């Protein structure tokens, strides 16, 4: 249940 | 060398002279490490994730060794739950997604077929689970909380949902909720035979 999407 | 996705793709990195564990994350544009000291000037920045935005310190042109490969690039430091290696450094070390080959210069976005709709979704090695933007899927579901960079969101968990990704059939759990981007996580990536390679 860890969703490490990241947007810069 | 080839990394499969049945487990989190965690690797040891070396940075500012210290060893750390970090997640190889095709779903991150940038590299974000847990609070630490790094030498040199930094600028404040903000970045977003599945639970919202966080403040970080941006350090430029930082050397980082990953799987024995040297990168030199931007490292963000802040309250991330997990150290993550994003595409800015994955490209430098020559990492690709494979099943055909997908390079990581841009966000690895692909079409999926799910519940009779076609959607664009992000192949995300830093996601355990698959999370799709709000949609009214038929069937029984249960509530769940899922976390990421800025905290948690409430989602609906549907099980045994047939999906098709890049012409490959899969069937699994799909979480539905207010995610900013549709995300294909490892639960389905393993089913269509996707790996990381360098």
């Amino acid at each position: 249940a860890t969703i490490m999407m990241q947007r810069g | 060398p080839q990394i499969t996705l049945w487990k989190r793709p965690l690797v040891t990195i070396r940075i500012g002279g210290q060893l750390k564990e970090a997640l190889l994350n095709t779903g991150a544009d940038d590299t974000v490490l847990e609070e630490m000291n790094l030498p040199g000037k930094w600028k404040p920045k903000m970045i977003g994730g599945i639970g919202g935005f966080i403040k970080v310190r941006q350090y430029d042109q930082i050397p980082v060794e990953i799987l024995g490969h040297k990168a030199i690039g931007t490292v963000l430091v802040g309250p991330t739950p997990v150290n993550i290696i994003g595409r800015n450094l994955l490209t430098q070390i020559g990492m690709t997604l494979n099943f055909p080959q997908i390079t990581l210069w841009k966000r690895p976005l692909v079409t999926i077929r799910i519940g009779g709709q076609l959607k664009e979704a992000l192949l995300n090695t830093g996601a355990d689970d698959t999370v799709l933007e709000e949609m009214n899927l038929p069937g029984k579901w249960k509530p769940k909380m899922i976390g990421g960079i800025g905290g948690f969101i409430k989602v609906r968990q549907y099980d045994q949902i047939p999906v098709e990704i890049l012409g490959h059939k899969a069937i699994g759990t799909v979480l539905v909720g207010p995610t900013p981007v549709n995300i294909i996580g490892r639960n389905l990536l393993t089913q269509i035979g996707m790996t990381l390679n360098f």
